[PDB]
């Protein structure tokens, strides 16, 4: 039940151990477009929020 | 380097390097002129001596 | 391991067929040449070769 | 000239490029950072199903 475009729900992720590689299992993920950080160098960084 | 993959790290580093070379050239360009002026003053001092 | 490729899987999970052609484009003796017709030779004359 | 032929998953198509890592590009098949040539990847769900 993903919300409508004019009212989009913001989800904040707190302190965790994020692994940006299990995403490919959940959804087909035909395209992975990124600006700035590249998906190659994505699993070895620390983020503010 | 850590945040970005090589494919476009090349172009980013190209920008940075061309900027820093352009910055570095001006230093020696001004140094040559200042050295020439100091040499002229030194020649005058030698004549006075 | 082994992927399970089925028609039920969504787009992106379907297998893709890939072939790559790698060349050796540099100054070296030729072995493969494209469609062109040879011609005669001239000497001591400003020409395009 | 050489022709290399194989079959992969759809999500790993973008991984066949210079300076990329992951699963397919780090353990199975690696391309050099200065590859010159062409690649051709197309759907084959009609056959592999």
């Amino acid at each position: 039940r993903f919300a409508s475009v004019y009212a989009w729900n913001r989800k904040r992720i707190s302190n965790c151990v994020a692994d940006y590689s299990v995403l490919y299992n959940f959804a087909p993920f035909f395209a992975f477009k990124c600006y700035g950080v590249s998906p190659t160098k994505l699993n070895d960084l620390c983020f503010t929020n | 380097l850590s945040r970005l993959d090589p494919p476009e790290a090349e172009v980013q580093i190209d920008r940075l390097i061309t900027g820093r070379l352009q910055s570095l050239q001006t230093y020696v360009t001004q140094q040559l002129i200042r050295a020439a002026e100091i040499r002229a003053s030194a020649n005058l001092a030698a004549t006075k001596m | 391991q082994s992927y399970g490729f089925r028609p039920t899987y969504g787009v992106g999970h379907q297998p893709y067929r890939v072939v790559v052609l790698s060349f050796e484009l540099l100054h070296a003796p030729a072995t493969v040449c494209g469609p062109k017709k040879s011609t005669n030779l001239v000497k001591n004359k400003c020409v395009n070769f | 000239v050489y022709a290399d032929s194989f079959v992969i998953r759809g999500n790993e198509v973008s991984q066949i490029a210079p300076g990329q890592t992951g699963n397919i590009a780090d353990y199975n098949y690696k391309l050099p950072d200065d590859f010159t040539g062409c690649v051709i990847a197309w759907n084959s769900n009609k056959l592999d199903s």
